[PDB]
């Protein structure tokens, strides 16, 4: 009823606004309004302090390792990015280059399958795509774009399942556009405008890539959602093409319009849905065929993340807590509660072998007050 | 110390 974490970590003295974790090793990154990285270990009670990332000239936003774990990419909002190369194992991590190419970085992701890759986009609409060097950890820039005209609010990697030399990125911004580009060459592979989605105004924060399995083998297959509850799946194999477009609630005249904002998408391969989160509290799961809502669920608040995972959709709340669903029964298996404000991030963590009998999956929290909470949840 | 964008949103522009 009050806090059914299993441990906890809580050095930052502000928000927590990002978590990340190794791919291989038990270690977490957090950053914070402290304007500082702290990591940690995701396998001991109480986690292991294994250290300090300093240097940020403001609050850090992301924190990604590369996909092939030797590297942790760092950005903040005066749009420094950071990149410390692992030593030791993993017990430290130390810094090996950095830039400050932008005023205030949005977003930042690693490749989740091309080593040594990352990806960020900024408030003057920017796209930027780096590798790392192998060798001594510097920064080799494969493209930095300025297409979109106001921030560009989030970024998503596709086709990430066809070899290192195929790294392409879709983008999108607050002006309504979407871009693909093909990162090694830096050309625009296809923009999406306004005058493509019936002339409606749709500033675009979230985006997600569909499952192949979804959707016949297609591994270039994004959804998009608007901060005025546009949603939008497109076909970045088909120049762009339109698989559906949709305004998906219809506010009463009193509510303010950021009720409608979409701001996490997942989706579900097993059950073929596709569920959004919007700031009004409602979760809606759409069957990813029809395109038309199956089932939902309503928090009392903004949500702020969603993930499936198996049969179950995770959802966290500005409200503090974490809500694990049964997707297709809706059932409430658990809430996460310990948090006194929102949470506004969160990662799922899975035990690396199947034992001989099954251990319980780990929540860990980017908690709005300073605070990571870590929790065993059901199954 | 700043605060990104989508916090504002989820807090609807106090």
């Amino acid at each position: 009823m009050s806090n059914n974490s299993l441990t906890y970590f809580d050095k930052h003295t502000d928000s927590v606004f990002a978590i990340g974790h190794h791919p291989n090793l038990p270690l977490v990154c957090t950053g914070g309004g402290d304007n500082l990285a702290h990591l940690w270990t995701s396998h001991s009670q109480p986690p292991k302090f294994a250290g300090t990332l300093t240097g940020y000239g403001e609050s850090v936003i992301s924190c990604s390792f590369t996909s092939e774990g030797g590297f942790l990419v760092t950005a903040d909002m005066s749009g420094k990015v950071l990149v410390h190369m692992g030593q030791k194992g993993g017990a430290q991590w130390k810094l090996a280059s950095q830039m400050q190419e932008v005023e205030e970085i949005v977003w930042l992701k690693t490749h989740p399958t091309i080593a040594r890759t990352f990806a960020f986009g900024a408030t003057d609409g920017s796209v930027w795509c780096y590798q790392i060097n192998e060798q001594d950890g510097s920064l080799e820039q494969l493209m930095s774009g300025f297409v979109h005209q106001q921030d560009c609010s989030m970024g998503e990697f596709i086709n990430t399942d066809k070899g290192e030399n195929t790294l392409e990125l879709v983008t999108c911004s607050l002006d309504s556009t979407i871009v693909a580009w093909n990162c090694f060459t830096g050309q625009q592979l296809f923009k999406i405008t306004q005058a493509e989605i019936k002339g409606l105004e749709a500033p675009w924060i979230s985006l997600s890539l569909a499952p192949e399995t979804l959707t016949k083998g297609n591994s270039g297959v994004v959804a998009c959602g608007s901060n005025n509850g546009l949603l939008a799946v497109i076909n970045c194999n088909n120049g762009g093409a339109i698989l559906h477009l949709s305004t998906v609630i219809e506010l009463k005249p009193e509510q303010d319009e950021l009720d409608a904002s979409i701001e996490s998408i997942s989706w579900s391969s097993k059950f073929s849905l596709m569920a959004i989160g919007l700031v009004c509290g409602e979760i809606l799961l759409y069957d990813t065929s029809a395109w038309r809502v199956r089932h939902k669920f309503v928090l009392e608040d903004s949500v702020t993340k969603l993930m499936f995972d198996n049969d179950d959709l995770f959802a966290s709340c500005i409200n503090g807590k974490v809500y694990q669903f049964n997707a297709r029964t809706g059932q409430e298996k658990f809430v996460c509660v310990g948090h006194n404000m929102g949470v506004l991030d969160f990662i799922l963590l899975h035990p690396v072998a199947n034992t001989g009998t099954e251990q319980k999956r780990k929540v860990i929290t980017a908690g709005d007050e300073g605070v990571s909470l870590v929790f065993e949840v059901p199954n | 110390a700043r605060r990104p964008a989508r916090c504002y949103r989820y807090q609807k522009n106090k």
